[PDB]
RNA sequence: ACGGAAGGGCACCACCAGGAGUGGAGCCUGCGGCUUAAUUUGACUCAACACGGGGAAACUCACCAGGUCCAGACACAAUAAGGAUUGACAGAUUGAGAGCUCUUUCUUGAUUUUGUGGGUGGUGGUGCAUGGCCGUUCUUAGUUGGUGGAGUGAUUUGUCUGCUUAAUUGCGAUAACGAACGAGACCUUAACCUACUAAAUAGUGGUGCUAGCAUUUGCUGGUUAUCCACUUCUUAGAGGGACUAUCGGUUUCAAGCCGAUGGAAGUUUGAGGCAAUAACAGGUCUGUGAUGCCCUUAGACGUUCUGGGCCGCACGCGCGCUACACUGACGGAGCCAGCGAGUCUAACCUUGGCCGAGAGGUCUUGGUAAUCUUGUGAAACUCCGUCGUGCUGGGGAUAGAGCAUUGUAAUUAUUGCUCUUCAACGAGGAAUUCCUAGUAAGCGCAAGUCAUCAGCUUGCGUUGAUUACGUCCCUGCCCUUUGUACACAC
């Protein structure tokens, strides 16, 4: 019961505040942004990332905890939220991921 | 700080059943959403906790999202007297 | 004690800030979003604002 | 039966082939319905100043949000409701069932 | 930032820390081996019959009903 | 780079021909200085001064006089359940039902307290230690490799003599060839479509019901479940359309330019967005949980409560609003827009009815919005009258009293309304700003900030001129040649 409007401006910035959690969380697992689909029944949440296994960790273990986050932190329903990982297409054409190794390697002192 | 057993409890208690926690940082709010504990009494109990290895943070738009590890879980276990492999927030 | 935090902030430059910056000044309350106009131009374009003329 | 299905995106072309699959569903059902009535594309403007901080040539940015508003009437059995609502759906484009 | 002048008194004066007392506790006991009363306590429901009224002057404060109840022997 | 050197080409942040003006008065607002307990602070030619979206009651807030709290994590050591420690009625005390502190005893029970290290916070400093963003140099057309060529070299050619273009845009010439960036192309918007798709959330016509006048057919209207039909107007989605088309002149006769016709549209159609290389020791740590260093870190510069201040005024500047009246003020009638915003776990935009001179109050209603507020019945405008050249019924600051609203609280008036008071101002000196068509100017409306407070800004539309269509005289920009004893570069 709210406007289209403010609707869409709450969609953006739930957009927004996705975004910058996982690029601070998963900035170690070449997180390449992601994608929110609304649905019937469920809004699932794709993110694109290279590190496929270290974000899913054991048994989804990382994938559970991320899930139980968003959905604690935007007031959604348990089940009502889902998380996907996907290995992204074309990681050299991927600024956000060549930005994060190139922070990886001037930390870890490379030239 | 110093905090009642039972609220401190309460917050682990909630922390072993769920995994996780977030707590908007807003202080002086004097009711956390889903635990009946100040908020300031999570935030600054689950930063006792990150300061010895246990539980991990990051802020993320005024909202403190904690989440536990294999030493967090072990010493909860240890600290709620509960059996060896109960639950933690990692059933398929 | 009950002095802590006693003064109200139902209305004005206090009852409001950014839900990124946690900063009084210079809001978006237009829509609802609740920005300071920094982060609005920084958030912009993942908001879906865009600039076009 | 009386329903009303809104839909309310940002994105033209993914709406207009919402629209498109919807109405030639209806076709091929031959079902009687109000064609996809478009409203105005309504402009969401925000104007800021340019700059953090106060000083330089007052530089003025407008930013605008287009939102994209149509709407179908149909006349259909509860079989055929239950169905379009299962499906079109795609990102971006967020919809509204309605019945009377 | 120039300097402090604390015009205030030379008031750093915070207060006790709930004063290290001896041993407390008594009721009190007769030799071999009846048992009596000090510190008569409340009329509450709540109060479970072990919980010691104060007796200041001319007023006794409780400790379950923290502070409401107020009528002086 | 500079030149009071030359040549060529440009710009209403330059001029010409003019328009509206500012500077002069009152007031609003910002800056300085002065004052002050504090009157927080940044920014000083264009590129500071209605800027910090900065319209500050409290908060905001950073400043002042005072008072609380600790949110000092974690490790170690000490104290220590014969109790570490916490809290507290009443009184004194305090602005204060702050035990803050004290009197007196009650309460709690390992979470703590003290110390050591070590952290956390900081609208604290450094914007000359940085990031990012912005502005400016620079709204001009400029910048760069590779390979060849010239030169010992720095470097140069390419990137050009001419003609052209808004444009290193092109014609072309040619020790250069082929490329890249920028420009342009691109995107958005405004203008055309009686051709497509359609649409009681936009309309129109007809037919039913119905009101009035005429009556002789007719004219003006109303009418949600009266339907029927359609899409010219309205909305969009996909497309078309202009490409300087055709013609005539002019040019080595090439790029192109001028004129006319047609056309909705012929200044790159109009206005914008995006926008290169190199830089400024421009601004900003007071947007950032962006940040190094320094300082501070429990009578803290953290945080929070109360109250003041940011408005303080002998003065000087900047952006503006009102006006100095008949091309007018007032009173009645007439009466026309567009861009937009709006309530959820809330209380927003409010019609209609009633009360009130007014502000406004109250009972309801609709709208999460092309549907309701809202034809946003705006204002300037027009028509009838009053006034009559009189600092006057021009102008409406400065003051007194009262009635309302917002808000916990308005006292140095928050604002609104009523009456009364009725100041300067008689077109503004030296100076100086903006502007070439639906533009200047006049006129108001929405949004932003917002509980309330517009004289400000961002946009919208309504009425709509004069005067160039040129030049490089002033102020600057670009390219070439030239001189330089300059290189933080006149
Ligand atoms: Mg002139
Ligand atoms: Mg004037
Ligand atoms: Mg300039
Ligand atoms: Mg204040
Ligand atoms: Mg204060
Ligand atoms: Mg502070
Ligand atoms: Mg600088
Ligand atoms: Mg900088
Ligand atoms: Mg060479
Ligand atoms: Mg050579
Ligand atoms: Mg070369
Ligand atoms: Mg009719
Ligand atoms: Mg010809
Ligand atoms: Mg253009
Ligand atoms: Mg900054
Ligand atoms: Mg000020
Ligand atoms: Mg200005
Ligand atoms: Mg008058
Ligand atoms: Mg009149
Ligand atoms: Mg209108
Ligand atoms: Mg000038
Ligand atoms: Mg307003
Ligand atoms: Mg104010
Ligand atoms: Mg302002
Ligand atoms: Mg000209
Ligand atoms: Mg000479
Ligand atoms: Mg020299
Ligand atoms: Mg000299
Ligand atoms: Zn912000
Ligand atoms: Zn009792």
């Amino acid at each position: 019961l709210i406007s289209k409007k403010r609707k869409l401006v709450a969609d953006g910035v739930f957009y927004a505040e996705l975004n910058e959690f996982f690029t601070r969380e998963l900035a170690e697992e070449g997180y390449s942004g992601v994608e929110v689909r609304v649905t019937p029944t469920k809004t699932e949440v794709i993110i694109r990332a290279t590190r496929t296994q270290d974000v899913l960790g054991e048994n989804g273990r990382r994938i559970n905890e991320l899930t139980l986050l968003v959905q604690k932190r935007f007031k959604y329903a348990p089940g009502t939220i889902v998380l996907y990982a996907e290995r992204v297409q074309d990681r050299g054409l991927s600024a956000v991921a060549q930005a994060e190794s190139m922070k990886f390697k001037l930390l870890n002192g490379l030239a | 700080m110093l905090m009642p057993k039972e609220d401190r409890n309460k917050i682990h208690q909630y922390l072993f059943q769920e995994g996780v926690v977030v707590a908007k940082k807003d202080f002086n709010q004097a009711k956390h959403e889903e635990i009946d504990t100040k908020n300031l009494y999570v935030i600054k109990a689950l930063q006792s906790l990150t300061s010895k290895g246990y539980v991990k943070t990051q802020f993320s738009w005024q909202y403190y999202y904690y989440t536990l590890t294999e030493e967090g879980v072990e010493y909860l276990r240890e600290y709620l007297n509960l059996p060896e492999h109960i639950v933690p927030g990692t059933y398929i | 004690e009950n002095v802590w935090f006693s003064h109200p902030r139902r209305y004005g430059k206090g009852s409001r800030q950014c839900r990124v910056c946690s900063s009084h000044t210079g809001l978006i309350r237009k829509y609802g979003l609740n920005i300071c106009r920094q982060c609005f131009r920084e958030k912009a374009n993942d908001i879906g604002f865009n600039k076009f003329r | 039966i009386k329903i009303r299905i809104t839909l309310t995106s940002t994105k033209v072309k993914q709406l207009e082939n919402v629209s498109s699959n919807i109405v030639k569903n209806a076709e091929q059902h031959n079902l009687v319905k109000k064609g996809p009535v478009r409203l105005p594309t309504k402009v969401l403007k925000i104007s800021t100043r340019k700059t953090p901080n106060g000083e330089g040539s007052k530089t003025w940015e407008t930013y605008e949000m287009r939102i994209h508003k149509r709407y179908i009437d149909l006349e259909a059995p509860v079989q055929i409701v239950k169905r379009i609502t299962q499906i079109t759906i795609e990102p971006g484009v967020d919809v509204e069932v309605v019945v009377a | 930032r120039k300097k402090k002048v604390y015009t205030t008194p030379k008031k750093i004066k915070h207060k006790h820390k709930a004063v290290k007392l001896a041993v407390l506790s008594y009721y009190k006991v007769d030799a071999e081996g009846k048992v009596t009363k000090l510190r008569r306590e409340c009329s509450n429901p709540t109060c479970g019959a072990g919980v010691f009224l104060a007796n200041h002057k001319d007023r006794l404060y409780c400790g379950k009903c923290h502070s409401v109840y107020k009528v002086n022997a």
